[PDB]
Order: C-alpha cells, then sequence, then structure tokens
C-alpha cells in the first residue's frame, strides 16, 4: 500500500519537476523581454524627459 | 514604477512649461501702423 501510495508521490512530484526545468529553461527569456521594452524604455525616458 | 513616477513628474513639468509659450507669442496685431487696417473701419469711414 505504501509503494502504490508512493508511485502517485511520486507522479504528484513530477507533474511540479517537468514543469520546473522548462519554465527554468524560459525564465530569462521573459524578464529579458520585459527589460528589453518595459523597464528600460523607462530607464532611458527619464533622461530625455 | 519609480521610474515611471518621475516620468510622470517630469512629462507635467514639459506640459506646464508648453503651455507658458504660446502666450507669450500671439501676432494679436497681424509697417501695419503705417497703413490703414480695414478692422479699423472708422478710418476707412473717414476716408470715405
Amino acid at each position: 500500500q505504501l509503494v502504490e501510495e508512493t508511485q502517485e508521490q511520486v507522479r504528484l512530484l513530477i507533474k511540479g519537476n517537468s514543469a520546473s526545468k522548462t519554465r527554468l529553461c524560459r525564465s530569462p527569456g521573459e524578464v529579458l523581454a520585459l527589460v528589453q521594452r518595459k523597464v528600460v524604455p523607462t530607464f532611458e525616458a527619464v533622461a530625455p524627459q | 514604477r519609480q521610474l515611471e513616477n518621475l516620468v510622470q513628474e517630469l512629462s507635467q513639468s514639459n506640459m506646464m512649461l508648453y503651455k507658458q509659450l504660446e502666450m507669450l507669442t500671439d501676432p494679436s496685431v497681424s509697417n501695419p501702423r503705417n497703413t490703414i487696417d480695414t478692422k479699423d473701419y472708422s478710418t476707412h469711414r473717414l476716408y470715405q
């Protein structure tokens, strides 16, 4: 019973484990998309103002 | 957001300095003094 419940536990672990690597592969990407298009434009925009 | 606040303040400063320039550069009188103005129709009636 512990083995089958731990198989369910392994599924409940891997459902987040598989997603974590994928979202950390793209974790630089979306933050840099916010950087080069939203935050850094406001970083410049103070000085020409 | 912190930079955007100063962006808003500087834009407010820029627009309140924009709004002062057009008041000092109004061509109300549009040598005009030598000639008889057609708007000054009193002088036109005088000449007529």
